């Protein structure tokens, strides 16, 4: 084949070539790689095409002849450092000198076409700034090689990773996706892209979440912080190895699918897209590039494989001792290659600098002395080349300029196809019409963080930097103390706050106030019950020596009445703000009068018992006794033991007037409460006892035709007492606490008016309408 | 001149005396920058050094040692020094594929003090393995052999001044700090390196931000000016009080003078190696209330007779100012020590030692063979001697273990400005000998910055960020404590039914409560009890004392003495219900106290109707009280009764369940109190339905006919009693109603016990008083009337 004897050729300017040809101390010999690597035999049989056609054209370099040393370079530096010392050493010898400028110097080759490696490419881009030698480099992608301090003399012909960077985060800032992680490979092309990254999205407004490095094949750490924010987009600026291992890990771990903002490194590579599974992972956008390609390139490599493999040629005429024993089928997986494109108008470039430099037309190009290297940079910065019909150009800093494509995959039985659905030519302009989302429905993954807060809440700081707040509502009861706090602080204890407020606001009583309803309620029927407790009573003291009073009583039926007024009258004192001495007071000022009046009524029930159910010769020693100065002193020792049991539980229970702080919604409370069940228990064990007594000594009676029944009036007076306060209970215990004193109220107005409609209002019936019935036979 | 001194072997050196601190065809020679005093004082340290080698005729003897200093600027000028050095005497290097024969001008070469123009010169020495011994880079991408074969260091690396950091960290307990970065490659490096490190050692960084770059002596824009106060403003808001900076010293002036404008103070600000010594930045003399200003930097190590000589005194291979430029700072540089300068005298040093072993040189004789440099490099990888009390020997990785030292700023020009307060040795990764450091607080406490405060004892930890440091206090509800050694993030609650308080972590046995017999209201209703059972007794002896007698026979005979039986058991049974429930205790109480109360007072209802109402009905069913009369109809009645509660009661079990219950009483649980049936309320509710609706038609019926005398008044005492029994179990609703706790046990046997002694009395009372008190209404003879 002899393939390897075409990478040299004479010529009147010579290029170099940097080219990963082949692939893998104490002494310090040079490494040498033995094994075969397709694509740089085809990016070397794509330059060598470039300066062929270039030779071939009249118009471009006229009557000047140019040459090629493709040098082969495996990835490490130490074998690529002596091709650079052979391009700087002087023609025709094999010693380079140690001169202090660049200008004293007379190298064997014109220009240089840089390394594919861009970690390769710094070191040699570093070591010919200083001899200013003009090297374009194909594949050379990271950012700063493009700082003219320390690359002069360093182009390319591939965009940088800010560009692309800058794509995406144009990408992720129109998407509304202001809330994204960052990852990148432990390599430096994913370190750079990191940083870029960082400055773009801190310029843009967009926050990184997690900045973590995925290490080439750990990843289990960076996924569980990725998944510990609550992010959507995750940016994946990572060679293809790493990014192949992530979602390796990923399948293996079933990480819920996010939108992967890809780097051009794994985007279109088909071992990550061959990935078991991968379907699962959401969508995946990236920047591919947008550069033409070589329509003719495959012909130029079949035929002249071909024409190698004729002795006839190659005996009419190493770098790479592997090229040699190589055949068509060891090269064909490689021919639609994108970086051909991009060696090919770098050789391009460098023939117009140097036309440019020569300053000669179509016709020829006029004699002169040979230029130097150095002298193509004055003409190879603002240089248009025209590649293939299409104009490039290189920047102020050595950058080429081309446009991108935003492609998103989509999948069909399993096969991961490129759509283009946006164009980056410094301005991104998105179809997002016909993208398809991998939620559940076509709708977008929302990714977001609140910029600012809502007025009334609390920030906590997020993101890797100080980046967003996490706007945090806090209960009612807590309020922001201050607009740097990080945590709602609570009220005094004694102070209501509403939900999502400032500031909290006071406590105020509210207690059983004399203008609610229910009290003028209740204060009418105290009225009614007053008023008919007094015509009663004017009824019983006028018609005094009247049969009625006299049989039923006599003073004891006033004192009785005097009893039930003074009843209705101490109702009066339960609602109110709650003086301790009023809330002390409030039982058994009620229950003593009621004691007098039941005790008056048991009385009356004792005299007719003893008259009804009783033998003569007993009867004629109790009646005789029951009424008059005994009477009044067994009326009297049922008040004193009243007033005994009220000091007793009044010393000993205590009656307390609490503020229950916590028991309304927006107000407080001020609450009168006594022993549960206990106080007024033992406070009317004694009226229960009364009452008991009086219904079980008159409800069975014998009433002959003739008479008037007594006992009718006294059955209703304590059925009525009974049963209003066996409903009363159960409403005490059920009622509002603060209608509490009113249901008491209630209660002690419908007792007085059940015993005084029951007993004392049908005499007055009959007292004062039909007086026709005060017959002393028909009463005594 | 100074850079030059013929000798047998040369020894190549690149220090930096000049730096850019303000077109590509004029070359700006280093000449032209402002002149640095550090690179001139390194210079003369390793001319000392090689005098010192001359001078000694302990080590090489007989064989002068040179030397080859070429300034080497920053960045700029960092590959002619490299070819000259390569070169022949004839400033021609030849090009071929090995390099063993070739014998290059200088045979070691002492790197630049910068990372990057090591790795530059590093990457073209890896051809012919020339040793290079660098000092003060301290980049980790040097550590390895593969790509840096003859690269050498004498100063630890970022590792170690990472893991000094993290140690003074762990050592004051701050786990909440910010990291500062600068643009470019080493604060990147650095502030990834402490990420990585920090957090796998419970320490966590609030947020990381890179300050732009920014040489000094050139006015600033307008959108790093923004920049600046974004980034202030951020660490102002943020808690955290640690602040490490990853930047070179030439862009802190503008951070720190904005720091200073905007007036926050109260930081511990943690330097890296490359600030921690500037003598500029200490000179502000305005940072002194801003807090601590601690750092990280090698050990100072006095060189004897050094200062005397360092007093005494081609291309890129000169410099003026720089005499002029050290004679300002002397005294600062002579207090503070020396630091980098050991580095450059251990490694010409080790460069000595390294071809005194190769010559095989035996103290007096030495053979003079030529030097490879492959051959020093192979030689100077395995030199292990002393110098100045320090052991300098390789690692493997190409670094030599030197003391670090954390220093504190001090601000009194009467002492070192630089006081040093720890040491840090990279050889066991330990940090130790911390001594007394004056802090910015007010009474010399140690800054508190922690993200987030203790946990209260017995308070669950809450996660409120990705942060895992960071978390919030929230008390435990009631019933549950933390097991701290089992996990103190969920509370975790206490089996064996135990209740807990508030932020309590020690579950306590809930006290069972019960009735027992030594008990105030439980010997009330014994004795109650006792009395009507005695009562009853005595009834009941009575009766069979008297049979046939017309009050005995009247009533029904058999009927009493099955109720009086009844009432007796059921008395008996009474002291039953207090003591421990068990299932043999429940499943009597609810098989015989409803049977006998219900069948007693179904007998007393059926009793009252057929004293009555039967009479009435005589008139409209004649033939149903022919079926009545010829059986015996109140039988029959009560034991259809009788059968209808067994039915009801066996329902109420197969519902209800048989087993003891437990119920968390509303006052404190510590105490549970036990009941019978898990649904009391509403199986009492209907026993005492049925029980009202039997007792209803009973007292009716009672009442309709309280006046026919019958057999001795039967009516008006059935009438006494139920309207007795009837209010009892209203006031036993309305209390149940009204109220629950523990009392609930003595007031329904109270309840239970008042209705038997009802029953009792109020029905067969009167029977004993008539018999016993009057014995004339018991004759024969008074049936007629
Ligand atoms: C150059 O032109 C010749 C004819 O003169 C042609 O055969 C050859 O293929 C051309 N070389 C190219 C296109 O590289
Ligand atoms: C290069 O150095 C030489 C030294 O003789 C000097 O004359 C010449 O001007 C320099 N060229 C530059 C700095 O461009
Ligand atoms: C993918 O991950 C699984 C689980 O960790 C592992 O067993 C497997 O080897 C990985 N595959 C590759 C190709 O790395
Ligand atoms: C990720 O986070 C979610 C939400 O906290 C959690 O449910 C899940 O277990 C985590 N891990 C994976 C592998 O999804
Ligand atoms: C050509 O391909 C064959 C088949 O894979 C392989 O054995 C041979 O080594 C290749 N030749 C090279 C790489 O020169
Ligand atoms: C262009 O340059 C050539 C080479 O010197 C010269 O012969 C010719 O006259 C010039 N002009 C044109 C129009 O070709
Ligand atoms: C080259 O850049 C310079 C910058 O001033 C300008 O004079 C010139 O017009 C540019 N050439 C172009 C854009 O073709
Ligand atoms: C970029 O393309 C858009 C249309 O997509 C066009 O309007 C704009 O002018 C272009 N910008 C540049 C700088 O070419
Ligand atoms: C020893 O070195 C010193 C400087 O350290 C120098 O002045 C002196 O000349 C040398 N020789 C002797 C013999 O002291
Ligand atoms: C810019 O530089 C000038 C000249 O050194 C200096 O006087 C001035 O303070 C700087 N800043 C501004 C805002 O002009
Ligand atoms: C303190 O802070 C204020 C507010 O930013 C600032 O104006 C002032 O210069 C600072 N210093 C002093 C000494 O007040
Ligand atoms: C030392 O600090 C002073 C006081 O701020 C300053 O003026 C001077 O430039 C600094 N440096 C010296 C004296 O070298
Ligand atoms: C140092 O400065 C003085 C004046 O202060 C001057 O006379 C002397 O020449 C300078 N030395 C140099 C530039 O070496
Ligand atoms: C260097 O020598 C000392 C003294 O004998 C010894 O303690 C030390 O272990 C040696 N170091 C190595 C790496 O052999
Ligand atoms: C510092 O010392 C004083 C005097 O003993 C003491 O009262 C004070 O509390 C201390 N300072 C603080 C902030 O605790
Ligand atoms: C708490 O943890 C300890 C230690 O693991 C264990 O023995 C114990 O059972 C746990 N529970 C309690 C209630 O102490």
């Amino acid at each position: 084949l002899c393939l390897s004897q075409q990478l040299r050729m004479k010529g009147d300017y010579v290029l170099g070539g940097l080219f990963p040809l082949g692939e893998a101390r104490t002494r310090p010999s040079s490494p040498v790689c033995t094994r075969f690597s397709s694509n740089g035999l085809l990016w070397a049989l794509a330059m060598k095409m470039a300066v062929e056609e270039i030779n071939n054209k009249s118009d471009l370099l006229p009557g000047l002849r140019l040459g090629y040393d493709l040098f082969d370079t495996c990835s490490e530096p130490v074998v690529a450092m002596k091709p650079s010392l052979m391009f700087l050493a002087k023609a025709g010898s094999r010693d380079i000198a140690a001169y202090c400028n660049y200008t004293q110097y007379q190298p064997r080759v014109l220009a240089v076409i840089g390394p594919h490696s861009s970690e390769l490419a710094m070191v040699t881009g570093k070591f010919f700034s200083f001899f200013l030698m003009p090297q374009v480099s194909y594949g050379a992608s990271m950012e700063l090689l493009s700082a003219r301090e320390t690359f002069p003399s360093f182009f390319r012909t591939v965009p940088s990773d800010r560009v692309q960077l800058t794509a995406a985060a144009e990408l992720l800032q129109e998407f509304g996706w202001n809330w994204v992680a960052a990852l990148g490979s432990d390599d430096e092309y994913g370190r750079q892209g990191l940083s870029i990254f960082s400055a773009l999205a801190a310029a843009r407004g967009i926050c990184i979440a997690h900045e973590g490095l995925v290490p080439l094949p750990k990843v289990q750490d960076v996924l569980h912080q990725v998944n510990q924010s609550s992010v959507q987009v995750v940016l994946l600026f990572a060679s293809v190895h790493a990014a192949h291992a992530l979602f390796n890990y990923s399948i293996s771990s079933r990480l819920s699918p996010k939108v992967w903002v890809a780097s051009e490194a794994w985007l279109t590579s088909d071992l990550v897209m061959g990935l078991p599974g991968m379907a699962q992972m959401g969508t995946v956008l990236g920047f591919l590039q947008r550069g033409a390609q070589l329509h003719e390139f495959p012909q130029y490599v079949k035929t002249h494989l071909a024409l190698a493999t004729d002795p006839a040629f190659c005996s009419a005429l190493q770098r790479c001792p592997q090229c040699d024993c190589i055949t068509l089928q060891n090269v064909s997986a490689g021919l639609n290659h994108h970086q051909t494109f991009s060696v090919y108008a770098a050789v391009y470039s460098v023939a117009q600098a140097l036309h440019n430099t020569l300053q000669c037309n179509a016709s020829g190009c006029p004699a002169q002395d040979p230029v130097k290297p150095w002298q193509l940079l004055e003409n190879m910065y603002n240089l248009t080349f025209h590649v293939g019909g299409l104009p490039l150009r290189f920047d102020s800093s050595g950058n080429v300029d081309m446009e991108y494509d935003l492609k998103l995959w989509v999948w069909q039985g399993s096969v991961p196809r490129l759509h283009d659905v946006g164009r980056f030519n410094g301005s991104l302009r998105t179809e997002r019409l016909k993208i398809r989302w991998h939620t559940s429905d076509n709708q977008k993954p929302v990714s977001r963080c609140s910029r600012q807060c809502q007025e009334g809440q609390v920030r906590r700081v997020k993101g890797f930097h100080s980046c967003c707040y996490d706007c945090v509502d806090c209960e009612a009861g807590s309020y922001r103390q201050n607009p740097d706090d990080i945590a709602c602080t609570f009220c005094g204890q004694d102070e209501w706050s509403p939900e999502r407020s400032t500031r909290c606001f006071r406590r105020r009583s509210r207690f059983l106030a004399w203008g609610e309803p229910a009290v003028l309620l209740l204060l009418l029927l105290l009225s009614l019950a007053l008023g008919l407790v007094l015509a009663a009573l004017g009824l019983f003291v006028h018609h005094r020596d009247s049969p009625l009073v006299q049989a039923s009583g006599g003073p004891l039926a006033c004192f009785g009445l005097v009893c039930l007024g003074l009843v209705c009258l101490s109702v009066l004192l339960f609602p109110g703000q709650p003086s301790p001495a009023r809330c002390l007071a409030q039982q058994p000022l009620s229950h003593l009068p009621l004691t007098g009046c039941l005790s008056t009524l048991f009385l009356q029930a004792a005299e007719i018992f003893v008259e009804s159910e009783l033998p003569l010769s007993w009867a004629d020693r109790l009646s005789g006794c029951l009424r008059g100065p005994w009477a009044w002193l067994v009326v009297l020792l049922a008040m004193l033991v009243e007033v005994a049991l009220c000091t007793w539980y009044l010393v000993a229970f205590p009656p307390e007037v609490v503020t229950d702080w916590h028991m309304l919604p927006t107000e407080a409370l001020v609450h009168c409460r006594t022993r549960s069940w206990v106080s007024f228990g033992l406070a009317h064990a004694t009226n229960a006892t009364l009452a008991f007594l009086c219904f079980l000594g008159t409800f069975l009676v014998r009433s002959q035709p003739g008479r008037y029944n007594r006992a009718r009036g006294l059955t209703f007076a304590m059925l009525a007492y009974f049963i209003t306060w066996v409903s009363f209970v159960p409403l005490l215990a059920n009622v509002q606490v603060v209608l509490r004193p009113a249901v008491q109220m209630g209660a002690l107005l419908l007792c007085v008016l059940g015993i005084l409609a029951a007993f004392h209002l049908p005499r007055c019936y009959l007292l004062m309408r039909q007086p026709g019935l005060n017959t002393p036979e028909f009463f005594l | 001149s100074d850079f030059y001194l013929p000798g047998d072997y040369l020894l190549g050196g690149l220090f930096s005396l000049h730096a850019n601190m303000k077109n590509f065809l004029q070359v700006p020679m280093c000449k032209e920058y402002e002149v640095k005093v550090i690179g001139y004082n390194l210079m003369q340290a390793m001319r000392f050094a090689v005098e010192e080698i001359n001078n000694d005729s302990s080590l090489l003897p007989g064989v002068l040692l040179g030397y080859e200093i070429v300034d080497v600027c920053y960045i700029s000028n960092n590959v002619q020094p490299v070819l000259y050095f390569l070169a022949h005497e004839d400033n021609l290097l030849p090009i071929q594929e090995d390099y063993s024969n070739y014998i290059s001008r200088v045979v070691a070469v002492i790197g630049p003090d910068n990372s990057e123009s090591v790795m530059t010169v590093a990457n073209f020495l890896s051809l012919f393995l020339l040793p290079q011994i660098t000092y003060s880079a301290i980049s980790d991408e040097l550590r390895d052999k593969v790509r840096f074969p003859a690269l050498l260091r004498t100063t630890p690396s970022a590792d170690h001044h990472i893991e000094a950091m993290v140690q003074l960290m762990l050592h004051f307990r701050w786990n909440w700090i910010i990291v500062l970065v600068s643009s470019d490659t080493y604060g990147r490096d650095n502030g990834q390196l402490l990420g990585e490190r920090v957090a796998r050692r419970d320490i966590c960084i609030a947020f990381q931000e890179t300050l732009p770059t920014l040489q000094p002596n050139q006015n600033m824009t307008s959108e790093e000016r923004q920049r600046l106060v974004t980034i202030v403003d951020k660490l102002q808001q943020s808690t955290a009080r640690v602040v490490v900076v990853f930047s070179p010293d030439l862009t802190l002036y503008h951070f720190f003078n904005e720091v200073l404008r905007q007036n926050f103070t109260g930081a511990v600000w943690i330097a890296s190696e490359s600030w921690a010594i500037d003598p500029v930045l200490h000179n502000l003399t305005e940072l002194r209330h801003l807090g601590t200003f601690l750092g990280i930097t090698i050990q100072s190590v006095p060189i004897p007779g050094f200062s005397e000589f360092r007093e005494w005194g081609t291309c890129n291979q000169e410099c003026d100012n720089c005499l002029n430029a050290t004679l300002s700072f002397n005294t600062i540089l002579r207090l503070s020590g020396e630091r980098v300068v050991y580095s450059v005298y251990s490694a010409v040093y080790a460069v000595a030692h390294a071809l005194h072993s190769l010559l095989g040189c035996d103290k007096s004789t030495c053979t003079k063979r030529v030097v490879y440099p492959w051959q020093l490099l192979e030689e100077i990888w395995k030199v292990n001697f002393t110098l100045l009390d320090h052991q300098i020997f390789f690692d493997p990785q190409g670094d030599v273990a030197l003391h670090l030292e954390i220093v504190q700023w001090q601000w009194d020009r009467s002492q070192n400005p630089f006081q040093s307060v720890a040491s840090y040795y990279p050889l066991q990764r330990q940090l130790k000998n911390i001594q007394d450091i004056s802090w910015h607080t007010i009474n010399n406490t140690i800054p508190m910055s922690m993200c987030s405060k203790r946990c209260q004892s017995g308070q669950k930890k809450k996660p409120v960020g990705i942060h895992v440091c960071c978390f919030e206090c929230i008390d435990c509800l009631p019933g549950t404590f933390l097991n701290h050694t089992e996990d103190e993030y969920e509370c975790q609650a206490c089996p064996n039914n135990e209740w807990s308080y508030q932020s309590e972590t020690s579950c306590f046995k809930r006290q069972l409560v019960f009735l027992e017999w030594h008990e105030a209201p439980t010997i009330a209703v014994a004795l109650l009890a006792a009395l009507g059972f005695l009562s009853t007794l005595a009834i009941l002896v009575i009766f069979w004392r008297h049979f046939q007698t017309p009050i005995v026979r009247s009533a029904g005979g058999p009927m009493c003495f099955l109720m009086l039986t009844l009432l007796l058991v059921a008395y008996m049974v009474v002291p039953v219900y207090v003591g421990p429930p068990k299932v043999s205790t429940c499943l009597c109480r609810q098989a015989l106290f409803p049977l006998c109360f219900t069948i007693c007072i179904s007998c007393i209802a059926v009793r009252s109707f057929q004293i009555v109402c039967a009479f009435k009905m005589a008139s409209r069913f004649p033939r149903a009280y022919s079926y009545w009369v010829r059986y015996q109809g109140p039988y029959v009645s009560m034991a259809f009764i009788t059968v209808l509660k067994m039915v009801i009661v066996v329902i109420g079990m197969l519902a209800t369940g048989l087993s003891p219950t437990t119920r968390t009483d509303p006052d404190d649980p510590k105490i549970t109190i036990v009941s019978c049936n898990p649904n009391y309320r509403n199986s009492l509710l209907f026993n005492t339905s049925l029980d009202l609706l039997l007792s209803v038609v009973g007292f009716s019926f009672a009442y309709m006919g309280k006046e026919l005398p019958t057999n001795y008044n039967e009516a008006k005492f059935i009438t006494l009693s139920m309207t007795f029994y009837f209010t009892s179990s209203v006031s036993l609703c309305t209390f149940m109603s009204a109220y629950s706790g523990v009392l609930v046990t003595i007031v329904d046997l109270l309840v239970t016990v008042l209705n038997l002694l009802a029953i009792s009395l109020g029905y067969f009372g009167p029977k004993c008083y008539m018999i016993l008190f009057y014995p004339e209404r018991n004759t024969p003879a008074y049936f007629n009337s």
